[PDB]
């Protein structure tokens, strides 16, 4: 309100702080009184359009996830500012003299600042290091690796906060969606087709050596969780996990390749001992020939699709090389 | 002579915890099934009581 | 030396097994548990259901 102000710059220029009394007459207006009461409303209703912010787990990445709730402290932590400074303090003073307590009362209730300033307190020293964007900068399968440990440690700082286990979970299948992201970035980056079979076998091991140390990591945090939940057996009851990485399809996806590969290679191998003459029959020349194309043929469809083309395409592929194996079978 | 066979205890005590953590899990998965399916169950019977009350009131009334 | 670890990695072997036998046990028990309350729900449910059928039928049949 413009008065407050004057009345306060005018105490200030005065040396000294302002008070209730100074507004004299001021102070018993009813005009006054309810430009103060519409302005607390305008007040209230603006902080709780921040303090009752929420954000839904499932959706976005786990770095918009750091970003909102770090943007929302800072929110927070600006209002709780104003609201301590001299200004409100002396409109919420001049409203109590006025006895309009309706206005103070739900300032001082209606607005939930205190809880989310709790919650976001709580909340902090579990968000103020993540290394998700670290992870998302890694090009290394390695490097990955290291970003995954770094991140379950950063998610076992969990256990002295108030985070709730469910929208823990939420995040981890957060960090599933970029761990799979930054993964087939990778992969589609090495271009793994075109690429000599003993490389390509060394890249898969370090993939699923990736993926171990994500289930295993998962299981330690898993029983961390369940501990937590122990000890906060009464407040929490709702345990149940029914965990779906979104990588997990790509790991069964990247399963299926190694298999794949490793069969027709060993049986590329064999057939090829087993055709040559007795040192040419136009018969093996066509089955080794009709191999090779089986192969080239399966290379058409793209390894790293895994959306329901994807799989189609895949599947329809692999029913193909089945029948033109089955021929040398 | 001895230190492989340590090394085989060490081999049975990694064996032993993947097989422990298979098993736990495998039995909270079914724990975790049973909890959802009797949830239903208590839905579905809680729906058909609701039903049955209504229905006997229906019943006086119609007598 | 040899044998103060080896008894020890032994004896804790055995050990670790009697966590994991309690544990099974345990989550073995909770999930007989649930079996029995899931087909104790299911009978609730069979006698409010038939309850509710033979309800209706004399609801249609009254009317």
């Amino acid at each position: 309100h413009p008065m407050i102000t004057n009345v306060a710059k005018q105490c200030y220029e005065r040396g000294e702080k302002p008070k209730v009394t100074d507004f004299g007459d001021k102070v018993e207006d009813p005009t006054f009184l309810n430009q103060l009461q519409s302005g607390v409303n305008r007040w209230i209703r603006e902080i709780q359009k921040v303090t009752k912010l929420d954000r839904d787990p499932a959706s976005g990445t786990a770095l918009q996830e750091i970003s909102f709730w770090l943007n929302l402290e800072r929110a927070l932590y600006r209002i709780q500012e104003k609201r301590e400074s001299p200004e409100v303090l002396l409109t919420l003073d001049i409203l109590k003299h006025g006895k309009r307590f309706h206005a103070t009362v739900s300032f001082d209730t209606d607005t939930g600042l205190k809880q989310a300033l709790e919650t976001v307190n709580d909340y902090n020293p579990l968000m103020k290091d993540f290394p998700l964007n670290d992870l998302l900068s890694a090009t290394e399968l390695d490097k990955i690796r290291q970003a995954l440990v770094a991140i379950f440690t950063h998610l076992r700082k969990i256990r002295n906060t108030k985070y709730p286990i469910q929208r823990a979970l939420r995040l981890v299948e957060a960090i599933s969606r970029d761990l799979s992201s930054q993964l087939l970035k990778v992969l589609g980056t090495r271009k793994l087709m075109h690429v000599a079979y003993e490389e390509f076998e060394k890249v898969m091991v370090a993939c699923f050596e990736v993926f171990q140390t994500w289930d295993d990591e998962y299981e330690k945090l898993q029983v961390l969780l369940r501990d937590i939940v122990k000890r906060k057996r009464e407040e929490n009851l709702k345990m149940v996990w029914r965990i779906n990485p979104a990588h997990r399809k790509l790991q069964a996806r990247l399963d299926q390749m190694r298999k794949f590969r490793r069969q027709h290679e060993q049986l590329r191998a064999v057939i090829v001992r087993v055709l040559r003459p007795q040192v040419f029959d136009a018969a093996d020349a066509n089955a080794i020939e009709e191999v090779n194309l089986a192969y080239e043929n399966v290379k058409e469809v793209d390894g790293l699709d895994v959306s329901k083309e994807g799989t189609e395409a895949w599947e329809a592929a692999m029913k193909r090389y089945d029948e033109r194996i089955d021929r040398v079978e | 002579q001895l230190q492989d066979e340590l090394e085989r205890q060490q081999l049975h005590l990694r064996e032993a915890d993947r097989e422990k953590t298979r098993a736990v899990q495998e039995l909270s998965e079914q724990n975790q099934r049973l909890l959802d399916q009797l949830s239903r169950a208590s839905e579905v019977e809680r729906q058909l009581s609701m039903q049955v009350h209504a229905l006997k009131e229906d019943f006086r009334e119609k007598n």
